[PDB]
RNA sequence: AUACUGCCAGCUGGGACUGAGGACUGCGACGUAAGUCAAGGAUGCUGGCAUAAUGGUUAUAUGCCGCCCGUCUUGAAACACGGACCAAGGAGUCUAACGUCUAUGCGAGUGUUUGGGUGUAAAACCCAUACGCGUAAUGAAAGUGAACGUAGGUUGGGGCCUCGCAAGAGGUGCACAAUCGACCGAUCCUGAUGUCUUCGGAUGGAUUUGAGUAAGAGCAUAGCUGUUGGGACCCGAAAGAU
RNA sequence: AUAUGUAAGAAGUCCUUGUUACUUAAUUGAACGUGGACAUUUGAAUGAAGAGCUUUUAGUGGGCCAUUUUUGGUAAGCAG
RNA sequence: CCUGAAAAUGGAUGGCGCUCAAGCGUGUUACCUAUACUCUACCGUCAGGGUUGAUAUGAUGCCCUGACGAGUAGGCAGGCG
């Protein structure tokens, strides 16, 4: 009793029932994966710059 | 024939005439659904699809919560609006003399409010006194910090707490969630 | 069976060239990415590590991340119903600069500078790009352009 | 079997628990029948506490 | 209520469009042209008829 | 309300709702937890990741009386008090009257210190304090002292 | 205050304000349709004369009806057809011709039958099948109320403003277009003059481009 | 001159279908005046009958259509299965433990009903020290255990506040989402004064990690739906045991 | 050829600067910014009978047939 | 067009029948009729709105609306017994 192997019928119009809007996109995107030495700079960085920033305008 | 580019006969997909069968609700949606007409102020609106909204979805905001929303500087006379519930909270031991109008309050939260020396006042009170909502400031508890919620969206490398009835050691803490039991989620 | 391995049906793919198989030139190496840059993805067949997936050859993506050798790749992946975000540590040699943003930057310069002119006089400068527009009236003479009759022509076999 | 997101339950009724189910319908009865013995030893003990 | 169609309902015609009553009484659906008998080129037509 | 289910819409529908392909049958997947490891695995494994397998180690006769040790935080500590005299002792905030609170009484086991009591000086009686908690009450004047 | 006819008297003095700079706007419309005409047909002759050939300004604007049912549509022509708004059978729109609108045509030919409409063909549509676009909902324009309530931003303050616009493709041709509802048109009261509709125009059938014999198909579709 | 095209906000007819709405409202037209009108939906006049005449039902005749239902199936009128007929009976139930949602009560608490009191003798009605869940996590465990700050910074945020005659500016910004941090636990480290000189573990950290903190949200009851164990939607083995 | 990745902006474009333990021979870079200049066209077209989804659950998981590209087979109302 | 051109019950351009066709190729045109299109009435669904008035109205009450309507498995809602 052989069967159907494959097909991709139907499979587009299935995602495209509510299917293939893009990513939704962010301001400010994760650090994760991003170089660590990098990301030690920058905790340093983003600190320094707020304790300016309270300083100037508290 | 008419080729549909949108789902046909598609309900509005938000409340209107909440499903509670409170006579004293039904009165409050009756008199804001005339405030949100005939007065186009945007307060009388946000405070009618509160009124239709549901018991998860107006969760407590705490005495607490309304002390930090006083403290908002420009904000300490404005009047504190909770479509819902104020509950008390010991964890503060100071609260202001404000005018807080809500739905219901917790025996505490209205003792606390009163002997502080402000008022705790009905929303039909906030609306005669404040027709166009003037000088309010809408509070809103914390939704997504129910138990249920901590569950949504659990798949591997998502860490949302399991749904499981008994916690601790040989409950789920075995092959799947350390690499010395296989993998790790 | 059936394989699908890493590097499957790729043989044409990452074949390198004609008369450009060897070492690659160094202007590769001594172009500089920076985050948020959109570079255009075409793996060298001639290095293999850092090497992008079939998939990614001929992608276009955004930096996210520079190591020493290599940059990270932002890439929008259609899985099934949707798009899926993947991350890329592809060598420079596989990377290049895409021009299409360059184009565009090219473009914002020239918006900029018609907009201070336009705040100088106020001409109309009309910053926004238009459509190959349908052509207007003109008017074709015939000196020394006498039309030219021209006639189907008989059928020959030519063979 | 399984099936959705949902905790592991263990029902443990795989024996035949129908013929051990004791329904509490006496609770009434019972307690009428518990304040009938403290008042029965009472008036048998007249004096006692 | 009730659509009316404009093209008919010379009400409705002039309630869309007060210029529809001047339109009419000089008669600019058929407004005569000026004529001035300007020669074409004979090799125009001279490459009409060619063969 | 046996009249507000399904069952009742479903008078007249052949199948009631479970389909006339893959029909209601008795258990088609397994009893329980059937197949766990083989053809529920992929259930497992997104929904209960941890599931198979042993961790720690066993505990033989485990008494939780032994472990019982509710914790109380210093933002509830000052709860303990009756409300009546609650406001006597924060606005008379004074060493050498400072209230007492007996924790254990109260009900709780360790005492930990989520921070911002008042500078009201007490003397809290607890079986087990944490550094933070100890070092919040005496800033704030009072004492912890160890009972059992 | 009564008002019972101060503001009426009122309103009616502004309602023949605004009927007055229809009759003028119309009035300086129809010189223009008569001088481009007229300029069109002089610049031929003139070329003629002068032994050269006067090329006409390409069409700038194009109507296209919908000539398929919603059966058996692929994709791409589909979505196409439901950007153009021509979402059911014997419906029309608006084109403004350029590139883009070209090659979105060329896209759905089978489908479509298009060509060049005439100042006459495009005011008989919007006199009869006129409806806008207001708040979602179609209203039969039937007024020049609201057409100025939905079109003032732009200047378009009567049907022939907006009937005007259409032709003489303008700046806010987007604008007026769209807030003119896809045209629900007949079927041909002559019928389509052919045998078989899905060949080409040039094949004998009826998809395609009838550069300006739409106009004769859509007035017997109107 | 006629063709042939195109336009007419050009004229003259012959037919058919429809007449929705129902207390002034609007836009217009008519020598620019009170008024009229074909202008936000039919009125005017006239006749016959007032009854089975119209119409309803019903049986038949005629014209055109119309294969036997249910089921499994890619496909059933099927030369696939069940069904001669009729009446009555006949198939997602209840329970234990739960998921989402919703309503309700109270709310950092919540649940009286195991019991006790009482009673108009299974109902009411009244009474907690307890116990359950919640209010703390994390670690296998010994154990340790949640503010460097206005409970943080940034982006976006409804609403509110200050606003000039219609822009739009500023301020404050709850919920919620993205991100960078801070705190608690685990892991790996560096280890201060001291010292039962081997202990205690301050201090500083680390592309690590947690179902955490970061002005609580839960508890209880009920309802639909879904889950698991139970005869488990109803009927159905060949078997196996005593 | 068809199909296919990306871009066509306010999270954007340009300035003694401010932060850092990263980087530089070097206030040179890198990242993140405070303060500034951009309006009635905010940077192609068309559309948008609302846009972002959150939870939860049913049935389904035998398919078959076109014009087209196509594999095995002499072929098949064959198999893929 | 004819030859090539042979299969079993009697027999099918659908049938009758048709020969300057009622056949074949082509070309105007008229005409016929779908549950399609246009326009009206009515039903329901969805949606966007109006509506606080001294009695004679339990405010999704009354009303203005515009669009839309196939359906197995299946879901949900309003109801009838």
């Amino acid at each position: 009793a052989k069967s159907k192997n494959h097909t991709a019928h139907n499979q587009t119009r299935k995602a495209h029932r509510n299917g293939i809007k893009k990513p939704k996109t962010y301001k400010y995107p994760s650090l994760k994966g991003v170089d660590p030495k990098f990301r030690r700079n920058h905790k340093h960085a983003l600190h320094g710059t707020a304790k300016a920033l309270a300083a100037a305008k508290k | 024939g008419i080729d549909h580019t949108s789902k046909q006969h598609k309900r509005s997909g938000h409340r209107t005439a909440p499903k509670s069968d409170n006579v004293y609700l039904k009165l409050l949606v009756k008199l804001y659904t005339f405030l949100a007409r005939r007065t186009d102020a945007p307060f009388n609106k946000v405070v009618l699809k509160a009124l239709f909204l549901s018991k998860i979805n107006r969760p407590p905001v705490s005495v607490s919560r309304i002390a930090r929303a006083l403290k908002q500087e420009g904000a300490a006379n404005k009047t504190v609006v909770v479509v819902g519930t104020v509950t008390d909270d010991a964890r503060i031991f100071e609260f202001p003399k404000t005018t807080v109008a809500a739905l219901r309050f917790t025996a505490g939260a209205r003792a606390k409010i009163v002997k502080a020396g402000g008022e705790c006042i009905t929303l039909d009170q906030l609306a005669v006194r404040a027709p166009k909502g003037q000088n309010t400031l809408i509070l809103r508890g914390p939704r997504n910090s129910r138990e249920a919620v901590r569950h949504f969206g659990m798949g591997p490398h998502k860490g949302k707490a399991p749904r499981i009835l008994s916690t601790g050691r040989k409950f789920e803490r075995a092959r799947g969630r350390r690499r010395s039991k296989g993998f790790k989620v | 069976g059936k394989s699908h391995g890493y590097r499957s049906r790729t043989r044409y793919m990452f074949q390198r060239d004609f008369r450009k198989h060897g070492a690659v030139h160094l202007s590769t190496y001594l172009k500089v990415y920076k985050v948020g840059d959109i570079v255009d993805i075409k793996a060298n067949g001639s290095i293999q590590k850092g090497m992008p997936h079939k998939f990614y050859q001929g992608k276009t993506g955004v930096v996210y991340n520079v190591t020493k050798s290599s940059v990270g790749v932002i890439i929008n992946k259609m899985v099934g119903n949707r798009y899926l975000e993947k991350r890329l540590n592809l060598r420079v040699e596989h990377i290049k600069h895409s021009k299409c943003r360059q184009e565009f930057l090219e473009r914002v310069k020239a918006n900029a500078a018609k907009r201070a002119e336009a705040k100088a006089q106020g001409v109309a400068v009309q910053l926004k790009r238009q459509p190959a527009q349908p052509r207007e009236s003109r008017i074709v003479s015939t000196e020394g352009n006498v039309p030219q009759t021209l006639a189907p022509v008989p059928y020959e076999t030519f063979i | 079997a399984i099936s959705k997101n949902l905790p592991i339950l263990k029902n443990h009724f795989r024996k035949h628990w129908q013929e051990r189910v004791k329904v509490h319908f006496d609770q009434a009865g019972k307690k009428v029948s518990r304040r009938n013995a403290r008042a029965t030893r009472a008036a048998k003990i007249a004096p006692r506490p | 209520v009730l659509k009316k169609n404009p093209l008919k309902n010379k009400q409705v015609l002039l309630r869309l469009n007060p210029y529809a009553k001047v339109f009419a009484a000089e008669k600019l659906g058929s407004k005569k042209a000026e004529k001035t008998g300007t020669k074409p080129a004979a090799v125009f037509t001279e490459t009409l008829k060619h063969d | 309300p046996s009249r507000f289910t399904k069952t009742r819409k479903h008078r007249g529908h052949v199948s009631a709702g479970k389909g006339r392909i893959g029909k209601h049958r008795k258990h088609p997947g397994g009893r329980g937890m059937a197949g766990g490891q083989h053809h529920h695995r992929i259930n497992m494994d997104k929904y209960h990741p941890g599931y198979f397998g042993k961790v720690g180690m066993r505990y033989f006769h485990k008494q939780q009386a032994h472990f019982w040790k509710p914790v109380l935080n210093l933002d509830k500590l000052w709860t303990l008090i009756p409300e009546d005299k609650r406001d006597q002792y924060l606005k008379s905030a004074s060493k050498e009257t400072a209230p007492v609170i007996d924790t254990l009484a109260a009900g709780y086991g360790k005492i930990l210190g989520k921070g911002r009591i008042p500078n009201v000086p007490v003397i809290v009686k607890a079986r087990f304090v944490s550094k933070l908690a100890e070092e919040k009450i005496r800033a704030a004047g009072g004492v912890v002292e160890l009972i059992a | 205050a009564e008002q019972v006819a101060a503001e009426r008297a009122a309103r009616k003095a502004a309602n023949k304000e605004k009927r007055a700079i229809i009759l003028e706007r119309n009035a300086a419309y129809q010189k223009e349709y008569e001088t481009a005409e007229r300029n069109i047909i002089q610049a031929k002759r003139d070329a003629k004369a002068a032994g050269s050939y006067y090329v006409e300004a390409q069409h700038k604007l194009v109507f296209v009806v919908r000539i398929k049912g919603i059966n058996k549509i692929p994709p791409k022509p589909r979505k196409v057809l439901q950007l153009l708004r021509l979402t059911r059978i014997n419906s029309g729109t608006f084109v403004k011709v350029t590139k883009a609108t070209l090659e979105l045509l060329k896209l759905i030919e089978p489908y479509v039958a298009y060509g060049y409409p005439s100042y006459s063909t495009i005011r008989q549509l919007v006199y009869k099948r006129g409806f806008g676009k207001i708040n979602k909902q179609r209203v039969p324009l039937s007024d020049n109320a609201i057409i100025e309530a939905n079109l003032g931003k732009y200047g378009i303050l009567s049907i022939d403003d907006l009937i005007h616009e259409i032709i003489t493709v303008g700046p806010h041709f987007k604008q007026a277009n769209n807030f003119l509802w896809p045209f629900k048109l007949s079927n041909p009261s002559g019928g389509w003059g052919v045998p078989r509709k899905f060949k080409h125009f040039i094949q004998g059938g009826s998809f395609g481009n009838r550069e300006e014999f739409i106009n004769k198909l859509v007035k017997s579709m109107n």
